């Protein structure tokens, strides 16, 4: 059972899918690619559909103030919104999740940015 | 002289064909990299930089690491100036890691290990907290492969 799916970001505003009805024992995998632009993917699955904007949005709040260490802030904030995820498991800076599925009921998986810095002139998430 | 360069060897065992040069891999395999039998060889250079008014901002790139290696660095300053902040990136800019500041807070330290094939790193040394003119502020860099022992390291600088 394998579906394709087509998409685009603009300014970290994700996209939602809906897994209706999945059984208690099913296995889920998600891949995301890169096909133009600078995107970085990331993709996180849950249960009750919830905008991660606002959460997110202090991450970026708190790094670009200080120190802050965003790689540990992240982390953080992905192990409370989502049930899994993952960032960079694929070739390059792909992600790729394996997620055995804990109970029965419906699911959503979300699709989106991380937070990165690309320059080495200064740092800037 | 001697020569440097990269190589190709073929191994057979009772295959006659090996001394021809073209014998595709077949069989089980009966030999086996001898080194991988005892412990990594160390490398570590240090270096003096000094963070002036308007190079507050210093990156230095690190050769290729291979698969399972570790990396460590840490900053000691010469003397009363403040400590900078310590991080390590990819050539790209994606952030790896972030640096530690001990409890006797005089240095700051990093760690790392490798997980992809080929890994190129490039570390980051930074002052720009503020807008200060603090003026000539030195600091000692210590940087390490396969030596963990890099808070006490005793020898010179060795290897590459």
């Amino acid at each position: 059972r394998v579906q394709h799916f087509t998409g685009y970001i603009e300014d970290g505003r994700g996209i939602f899918y809906s897994l209706p009805d999945m059984k208690q024992g099913d296995i889920i995998y998600a891949s995301m690619q890169n096909t133009g632009g600078n995107l970085d993917p990331l993709v996180g699955i849950m249960a009750e559909e919830i905008d991660p904007a606002v959460s997110l949005g202090q991450v970026l709040e708190k790094a670009l103030a200080s120190e802050n260490d965003l790689i540990s802030e992240l982390t953080a904030v992905a192990d409370r919104i989502f049930l899994g995820w993952d960032d960079d498991g694929g070739k390059g800076y792909s992600a790729s999740l394996e997620f055995t599925i804990p109970r029965d009921g419906t699911y959503h998986i979300f699709a989106g940015s991380t937070i990165t810095n690309q320059r080495l002139d200064k740092f800037q998430p | 002289t001697y020569t440097t360069g990269s190589f190709q060897l073929i191994l057979g065992l009772n295959a006659p064909q090996v001394i021809s040069g073209e014998g595709e891999p077949e069989g089980e395999v009966f030999a086996s990299l001898a080194s991988l039998e005892i412990k990594p060889e160390a490398h570590v250079q240090e270096l003096e930089i000094r963070l002036d008014k308007d190079t507050r901002y210093l990156t230095q790139h690190t050769r290729n690491l291979q698969p399972g290696d570790t990396f460590h660095a840490l900053v000691e300053p010469i003397g009363e100036a403040p400590l900078p902040r310590l991080r390590l990136t990819d050539s790209g800019g994606k952030p790896l890691a972030f640096g530690l500041i001990d409890q006797p807070g005089e240095s700051v330290e990093l760690n790392y290990t490798c997980d992809q094939d080929i890994c190129e790193l490039v570390v980051h040394v930074d002052g720009t907290d503020g807008q200060k003119d603090s003026g000539e502020a030195v600091y000692r860099l210590l940087v390490g492969i396969n030596a963990p022992n890099l808070r006490e390291s005793g020898q010179t600088p060795v290897g590459s």
